[PDB]
């Protein structure tokens, strides 16, 4: 999903609000922050209700503004609660009646997601790869400065998981495929236009071909 | 007004709503979300990267599992955990700086790092780092020589990664505890180079 939350390379942001080792506080600053992640778990390991990748997605589809201006563990309030109301389990209103006031969620999906590809290579270590060029409405793990751009493979994981744009989606046929540690030269991904050197972006078997 | 914020009730309230809404139907367990929130304080932490940093430093069979084999070389510490059952860790060279990220949401080795800063979930690193981290860490306080190549690894599926810092001279001969303690998180995320008094 082309959406707000592809961040990476967008220009006009100010300083990161850090300097190194600085005090960063408590890990929650209010007493109610560990709840997105707490009840996140639940929905996956308790309820069964959702994978991870579906929480991912549910922060994706909020309204655009609205990710802009919302605070990231409310971000995760808002899709969990989502999730939620879109599985069944609760409904809006009574989030509503019990928050006293108006609990607006993420937008429904635009995508019915998409399977595990079926024709996919098994890349080795020092191989030159491309990244597809498709363009996907729904969940998936590609920051699109690397659409189309062609690296060379730093690493095969040894496990595999389920292709996010399926399981993102709830959908049955997700499989199972290993990622790749692909290595982008700075220069491939933003030309003249970076101050770095190489970027290794972690990237599905099922988003790459050979170069 | 055009581009205004939805009305919406105090965050608060709306999280804690969320909560009541599950738990008064049975699909809370009790203690759950107190469990978490310890587990999330008190275990999560980049004290346990400090640790097998200095382990790495001392020990030339140790540094070179957790350079190959991260998730075991963290197991034998039983420090793997949620958003951190798969790990590579990255060395930092005389000529590499390895920095991490998550362009897309907040991803981390949570267990051995603990969970993310604001800052490293805030827009302006999500969408500077990748392009220029040279300039995002020196703002941060850490300036990286044009002779060393900076590599930024996007945290995109589920490799979760640390940082494995260069040992500063001066330290020759500390233990491990002594070592330790100049690793800090941001080491283990790669915008600090450790740091000998
Ligand atoms: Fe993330
Ligand atoms: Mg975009």
């Amino acid at each position: 999903m082309d959406g707000v939350h592809d961040l990476a390379g967008v220009q006009g942001f100010g300083k990161v609000p850090h300097t190194v080792n600085a005090d960063i506080g408590p890990t929650f600053h209010a007493e109610w922050e560990h709840l997105p992640y707490s009840l996140m778990f639940a929905g996956v390991a308790e309820l069964g209700a959702f994978s991870v990748d579906e929480v991912r997605y549910v922060v994706e589809r909020m309204e655009p503004r609205h990710y802009m201006m919302t605070p990231y563990y409310e971000r995760y309030v808002i899709g969990v609660a989502t999730l939620m109301v879109e599985k069944g389990i609760l409904t809006q209103d009574e989030l509503e009646s019990l928050a006293g006031g108006p609990f607006p969620l993420s937008r429904p999906s635009e995508s019915e997601g998409r399977p595990a590809p079926v024709e996919t290579t098994t890349f080795e270590v020092g191989q030159r790869v491309r990244v597809r060029d498709e363009y996907v409405p729904g969940h998936i793990r590609m920051p699109a400065y690397c659409r189309g751009r062609v690296g060379t493979i730093s690493h095969r994981t040894t496990e595999k998981w389920p292709f996010p744009d399926a399981i993102g989606h709830g959908r049955n046929d997700a499989g199972e495929e290993p990622t790749y540690h692909v290595k982008f030269a700075a220069e491939e991904l933003f030309g003249s236009d970076t101050d770095g050197g190489s970027v290794v972006v972690d990237l599905f078997e099922g988003y790459l071909e050979p170069a | 007004t055009e581009n205004a914020a939805p009305a919406q009730a105090p965050v608060s309230d709306r999280a804690w709503a969320l909560f009541r809404a599950l738990d008064g139907k049975g699909l809370v367990p009790d203690g759950y979300v107190e469990g978490w929130k310890k587990t999330f304080e008190e275990d999560f932490s980049p004290r346990r990267g400090a640790e097998l940093v200095a382990r790495a430093w001392t020990d030339p069979e140790f540094r070179q599992l957790l350079l190959t084999d991260g998730t075991a070389a963290v197991a034998q510490y039983g420090y793997l955990g949620p958003q951190g059952e798969y790990i590579v860790a990255v060395e930092d060279t005389p000529t590499l700086k390895n920095v991490i990220v998550c362009s897309l949401c907040s991803c981390t080795a949570w267990p051995i790092l603990g969970l993310p800063p604001t800052w490293y979930k805030s827009f302006e690193y999500r969408a500077r780092v990748v392009r220029e981290p040279r300039k995002v860490l020196s703002e941060m306080g850490t300036e990286i020589a044009s002779d060393i190549e900076i590599r930024v690894y996007d945290t995109t599926a589920e490799t979760r990664y640390m940082v494995l810092p260069q040992r500063p001279a001066g330290t020759e001969g500390w233990s491990q505890e002594q070592l330790q303690e100049i690793v800090t998180k941001d080491c283990l995320i790669g915008v600090a180079i450790p740091q000998v008094p």
